DNA sequence: TCTTATAAATAGTT
DNA sequence: AACTATTTATAAGA
């Protein structure tokens, strides 16, 4: 899942 | 090369295109290489002029990322600047 | 180098340390010359074999991760399996 | 770390 | 796409 791993690292670089 | 060229933005579209593609492959080969001496996991991100995105994985760039993110800080954490100091040192 | 390596897996452990500092070096300066060259936003991943975590980005490795996460595709994908394949092809 | 002989990448023609 | 002289990278030594 490339869509659910992007968004963990969009919200780890983020927070 | 047949000549030395500075390190200086390339403003010909074509010859631009045609170094791109060579030394992203070298760059690629570079990190292949890397990978299997040393065993080490490595992922490549480039954005281009064009903003198109490429990426390489010595194995699986998901998983990279996903280690990423288990770490709070970069072991070693290096930017252009840098690079530009450590050559100064050497010529 | 004084002497052709094959592309096989260094076990000397001192000599895997040293190879490693030196090509990582020589890696991030390819890096470094495409970015200004080409115009490209480059990061760069690297965990060695212990899972040290090394990094390199042209300018911003933040701003690079963010705009990776917006796009929905990459317009190339490569893995080691592809470098292999190039070379085949390549020849000699 | 440095040096260096040598292997490998590549800039410029082809 | 090719080729190759030339520049650059690096393995082994020190």
């Amino acid at each position: 899942g490339s869509g659910e791993v992007k968004m963990k690292l969009q919200e780890f670089v983020l927070n | 090369g047949r000549k030395k060229i500075q390190i200086q933005r390339i403003t010909d579209e074509r010859n631009r295109q045609v170094t791109f593609t060579k030394r992203k492959f070298g760059l690629m080969k570079k990190a292949y290489e890397l990978s299997v001496l040393c065993d080490c996991e490595i992922a490549l991100i480039i954005f281009n002029h064009s903003n198109k995105l490429f990426q390489y994985a010595s194995t699986d760039m998901d998983k990279v990322l996903l280690k990423y993110t288990e770490y709070n800080e970069p072991h070693e954490s290096r930017t252009n600047a840098d690079i530009i100091e450590t050559l100064r040192k050497k010529g």
